RNA sequence: UGAGUGUUUGUACCACAUGUACAGGAUAGGUAGGAGCCGAUGAGACCGGAACGCUAGUUUCGGAGGAGGCGCUGGUGGGA
């Protein structure tokens, strides 16, 4: 039912106790038995219900520490913003007609920024991109009128977020091979922009709950006030 | 049925005026153009 | 749903005087009254389309889902297909959305925010309205009440009382809503028809309002019966 | 003005089970991570029981036996 593994995880953790964040990134590390670089992710409960359109939240936060994977970059830029974007050293550069092209190929790239001007011709392929997500939206600002800032973001580890329907967001924070400090510097980052993006109409206690995952590792309550 | 009502000024929600209607004979909201003291200048006053 | 001091007279016929009501959530409200009575009435209430000359009328947040008792054709050449999907934004959206990408390209540093911030609200709503419905649609007329594809693309004007019925009530579901306010819903149906509109009632976990003549209909569904008097004017 | 029993109920954890529309390899709940994972702490395949079931199958229990499968990959789909 359960693997051994697991299962020597799961006494290390304590169901009944939440820890600080600190003893939540060394205890993950500690959790995650299988030899594998496996990313941390923490998922926050939030009391908010998505449905109401005020209340569904997504934006992009950058990790000075980054993911701890790097991310391929697409931009969709014409003249100036293409040059800015081999200045940025984007992974790819892209017109209008390339991206038919890019439908089909050179897929795989991890995030797409695109033009305001572009946005228009974009948004035809977008329609197939929108199922995906990979479409650029202005309130994560992967729509800019400089490449360059996204190219470096997205560089730096930008992780996008968007609150699941049941209201429950997660989100990487960093591999276990960053450094347990490392990891809860991430969080911290991350539990400061959800801080910022509580919707106004929003009552109560903002989080119901964190938990602190590794990939294989099990889920970590972590207090709130840590 | 012949009772007191109030014309209000639509630009302004201005309740300018005081007059009755027979409702039976007039049944819609009562419209007219009269000057309403604020704007100074003739606006449509709607019963309300 | 609350109404206090309602009060609503229509020249000089009046329909509500000092009128009230509470309903509670996940309520099967079965809406009974004579002919004028005023059932009808107290939907566009509820829709805002009337506003009370005097009183409260207070409904929740919740999206609602109406189902008219007239069948509203805007256009003599709209295809079934064009009506059903007139019940979900998707399409009205787009449109905006179209436009403002043009304003995009038009504008260079004016209106970026302002067309940004609708933009992503289009989109985020678009999302919340999963644009995948094309396929939910096509097969929630096989599943609704064996709904012919030949009339799919058939204009709407052209189709029977019966028919027009299952298509208006099914663009109800299409809009996946969360308070049902249905207006004689088997008002043409045949009695196979009725038994499926029974039968998803019964289960619809949501509060439902329903105006009915048909009292054998209500009965198998109705949990609470609000009454519109005609002499009283109330509730 | 305090002890109990039982019954009907509301709340809250905690366990359990359940997710079959079209296509889809077929019983696809959503999100995130995921290349790797699980099994002599008894895997695959086989057999019986029981449950669910939209009748297509799914879950679980046990008999023997003993070491294997699953994933990625591939195509489908909005979604693997
Ligand atoms: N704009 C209006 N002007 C004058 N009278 C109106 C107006 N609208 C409604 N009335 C009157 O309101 C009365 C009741 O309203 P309503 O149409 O909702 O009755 P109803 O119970 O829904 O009818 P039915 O049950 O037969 O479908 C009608 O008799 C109608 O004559
Ligand atoms: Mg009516
Ligand atoms: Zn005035």
């Amino acid at each position: 039912k359960k693997s051994k593994k697991m299962q020597e995880a799961l006494k290390k953790v304590d169901a009944t106790k939440a820890y600080s964040v600190e003893e939540a990134v060394a205890l993950a590390k500690d959790t995650n038995i299988a030899k594998f670089d496996a990313t941390v992710e923490v998922a926050y409960k939030l009391n908010v219900d998505p449905k109401k359109a005020d209340q569904q939240i997504r934006g992009a936060v950058v990790l000075p520490n980054g993911t701890g994977k790097t991310q391929t970059v697409l931009v969709f830029a014409k003249g100036e913003k293409a040059k800015e974007a081999e200045a940025a050293g984007a992974d790819f550069v892209g017109d209008d007609d390339m991206v038919a092209k890019i439908q089909g190929g050179w897929f795989d790239f991890d995030v797409v920024v695109a033009t305001p001007d572009m946005m228009a011709t974009v948004g035809k392929l977008g329609r197939v991109l929108g199922p995906k997500g990979l479409m650029p939206n202005p309130k994560t600002g992967t729509v800019t009128m400089d490449v360059t800032k996204a190219v470096e973001e997205v560089k730096a580890g930008k992780v996008t977020y968007r609150v699941d329907k049941a209201g429950n967001i997660h989100v990487p924070i960093g591999k276990v091979s960053f450094d347990n400090e490392k990891l809860v510097e991430n969080f911290n980052t991350i539990n400061d922009v959800l801080l910022k993006a509580k919707p106004s109409t929003a009552k109560g206690q903002y989080i119901k709950n964190i938990s602190v995952t590794t990939t294989f590792g099990p889920g970590i309550h972590v207090d709130q006030a840590s | 049925m012949r009772v007191n009502i109030t014309l209000e000024c639509t630009s302004c929600k201005e309740r300018n005026y005081l007059t009755n209607k027979n409702k039976r004979n007039n049944p819609d909201r009562l419209e007219k153009q009269k000057y309403c003291p604020r704007e100074r200048k003739v606006t449509l006053h709607r019963e309300t | 749903m609350r109404g206090q001091k309602m009060n609503l007279t229509f020249g000089l016929e009046e329909v509500y005087e000092d009128a009230e009501f509470h309903l509670g959530d996940f309520d099967k409200v079965g809406i009974v009254g004579v002919n004028g009575a005023g059932k009808t009435t107290l939907f566009r209430l509820l829709l805002r389309e009337l506003k009370l000359d005097k009183g409260k009328i207070t409904i929740g947040n919740s999206r609602i889902g109406y189902l008219p008792q007239e069948i509203i054709i805007m256009d003599e050449k709209m295809t079934v297909l064009e009506f059903l999907a007139e019940g979900r934004p998707i399409k009205k959206m787009e449109t905006e959305l179209n436009y403002i990408y043009e304003k995009l390209t038009v504008v260079d540093d004016d209106k970026q925010d302002r067309l940004l911030k609708r933009m992503g609200w289009l989109q985020e709503q678009l999302e919340y309205f999963d644009c995948y419905e094309a396929e939910s649609i096509l097969l929630d007329l096989v599943d609704s009440m064996q709904i012919d594809f030949d009339l799919f693309d058939q204009p709407i004007s052209e189709l029977s009382g019966g028919q027009k019925s299952k298509i208006s009530f099914a663009k109800v579901l299409y809009s996946k809503p969360e308070i049902l306010l249905l207006d004689q819903p088997t008002n043409h149906l045949d009695s196979s028809t009725k038994e499926f509109v029974t039968k998803y009632l019964k289960s619809y976990r949501g509060s439902v309002l329903i105006i009915s003549h048909d009292i054998d209909f209500l009965n198998q569904i109705i949990d609470k019966i609000m009454y519109i008097d005609k002499v009283t004017h109330k509730i």
